[PDB]
Order: structure tokens, then C-alpha cells, then sequence
């Protein structure tokens, strides 16, 4: 089970970005809108804030995912995902680690594109 | 000036995100084959 | 200016890269199972 | 057919030619050794020259590929040869030593 959300929604991104010509209003706002959600997919589900080291579980493709620091903690969506439930799931999902990294770099890049 | 290298990492990038979606698909054909016996 | 830009772009690049390369792992994985079951 | 050559080899040139380590002597010697084994994986078994439309086999691991009109389509090779193809663009543009 790869993050096969999260991917789809980082080459939606991407794409926008990189075929963005800075200083016109419908491709930006494209962006703004889609944005979040690519950002909502790297999310942990307890903290809130990005994935600072992303724990997914190998049980399903709930996709549902957390920081390490994050262990057997109140998860925030209610009602709770019953898939999630099971805790000792702990995978180092690389490909998740990867796409932190990708987004974190490609706001960089925008903020850029912006000033 | 490094003007053009811009230009053409950005395509590289664009190639690679295909790339990166072609084989997204690919892993749905190959979990289809497993899942599939 | 726009070499921060060249530079960002560069790390977005190697990210990529990784990420292709994991890919290719998993489906490297999965046509281990398809060589196996067929 | 998945293409493992020509993936694994782009992964590695491309590394390379952006992780220029330009205190190291050995940076550019690596490249240029790395290069045409990277450019004979997308080349065409009957054309010679670098691949102009990609068709493999299906499911076949000894990995050969043809031109269209030398005699399925594998999507992930056409993209790799363009990828090779801007990266040389990239190549010939920026100075590496
Ligand atoms: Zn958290
Ligand atoms: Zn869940
Ligand atoms: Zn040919
Ligand atoms: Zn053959």
C-alpha cells in the first residue's frame, strides 16, 4: 500500500507549478485551491501539522498516517477510521518521507515564483 | 547566464513527474495481476 | 534571484529521482510476486 | 514489461550530473563513464541510433527494445528517452569537470 493519494495529488500540484506563468491570475488561483489538499494528504492525523516522520500503517488503504512521535495517540478525525485501529502497524513509508520533502521544497519554489 | 538551465530542469521535472505517474499505473497493474490469483 | 530558483529546483529534481527509484523498488516487488504465482 | 536498465542507469546518470561534487576529481570521469551504457539502454537493437518510437514485448526480462518501424508500446520508455534527451540538453549546457 503506497500513498497513492498523496502522489496523485503532489504530480496535480507540481504540474500547475511548473506550468504556472508567474503573474497570471487563473493558473494561481488553480494552484491556491488545489493546494491544501496535497497538503491535507501529508498530514498527521493526531498532530495536525506535517508529517515529521511518517509512520503508515501496513494494515490498509485507509492511507491515514502519522508522525512517529505520534504513537497510541487520540487520532483527530471523529468518527474514528476503523481500519486505523490496529497500532503496532509502524512502517517507515519512504515514499511518504520523499513527498514531505517534495512539498515542503515546491512551497519554497512558489513563494519564489510569488515575490 | 543560467537563464535557460531553468527552462530545461523544468522539463526534466515534468518528464519525471510523468514518469512517476506511468509507473504509479503500473504498480495498479501489477496489484490488479497479484490480486488477481 | 533566480539561481535560489535553479537551486530549488535541482533538490526538487533529486526528490524525484528517489522517488522513481522507490518506485521502481516496490514494482520490482510486486513482478517478484507475478514471476512466482503465473 | 518494466524497463529495470534504463530506470536504474537515468536514476544514477542523473544523481551524478546534479550531485557534482565539485572538490571531487573523480566527478566528471564518472559521468562520462556512466553516460553510454545509459544512452546503449535506450537504444534500438535493430536502428542503432537512440530509440525513435519504444515497443517491447510483453513480460520479457531479456529486456530488448525497438523502433516502431523495426521489425506494444512501453509509455515508460518513450519517457525515458526524452529524459535522456533533456538531460544531455542539460549536459552540453552546464560545464562538469
Ligand atoms: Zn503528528
Ligand atoms: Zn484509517
Ligand atoms: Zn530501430
Ligand atoms: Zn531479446
Amino acid at each position: 500500500m503506497n500513498p497513492v493519494n498523496a502522489t496523485a495529488l503532489y504530480i496535480s500540484a507540481s504540474r500547475l507549478v511548473l506550468n504556472y506563468d508567474p503573474g497570471d491570475p487563473k493558473a494561481f488561483t488553480e494552484i491556491n485551491r488545489l493546494l491544501p489538499y496535497f497538503r491535507q494528504s501529508l498530514s498527521c492525523c493526531v498532530c495536525g501539522h506535517l508529517l515529521q516522520d511518517p509512520i503508515a500503517p501496513t494494515n490498509s488503504t485507509c492511507q491515514h498516517y502519522v508522525c512517529k512521535t505520534c504513537k497510541g495517540k487520540k487520532m483527530m478525525m471523529k468518527p474514528s477510521c476503523s481500519w486505523c485501529k490496529d497500532y503496532e502497524q509502524f512502517e517507515e513509508n519512504k515514499q511518504l518521507s520523499i513527498l514531505v520533502n517534495c512539498y515542503k521544497k515546491l512551497c519554497e519554489y512558489i513563494t519564489q515564483t510569488t515575490l | 547566464g543560467a537563464s535557460s538551465q531553468a527552462a530545461c530542469l523544468k522539463q526534466i521535472l515534468l518528464l519525471q513527474l510523468d514518469l512517476i505517474e506511468q509507473q504509479q499505473q503500473q504498480l495498479q497493474a501489477k496489484e490488479k495481476e497479484i490480486e488477481e490469483l
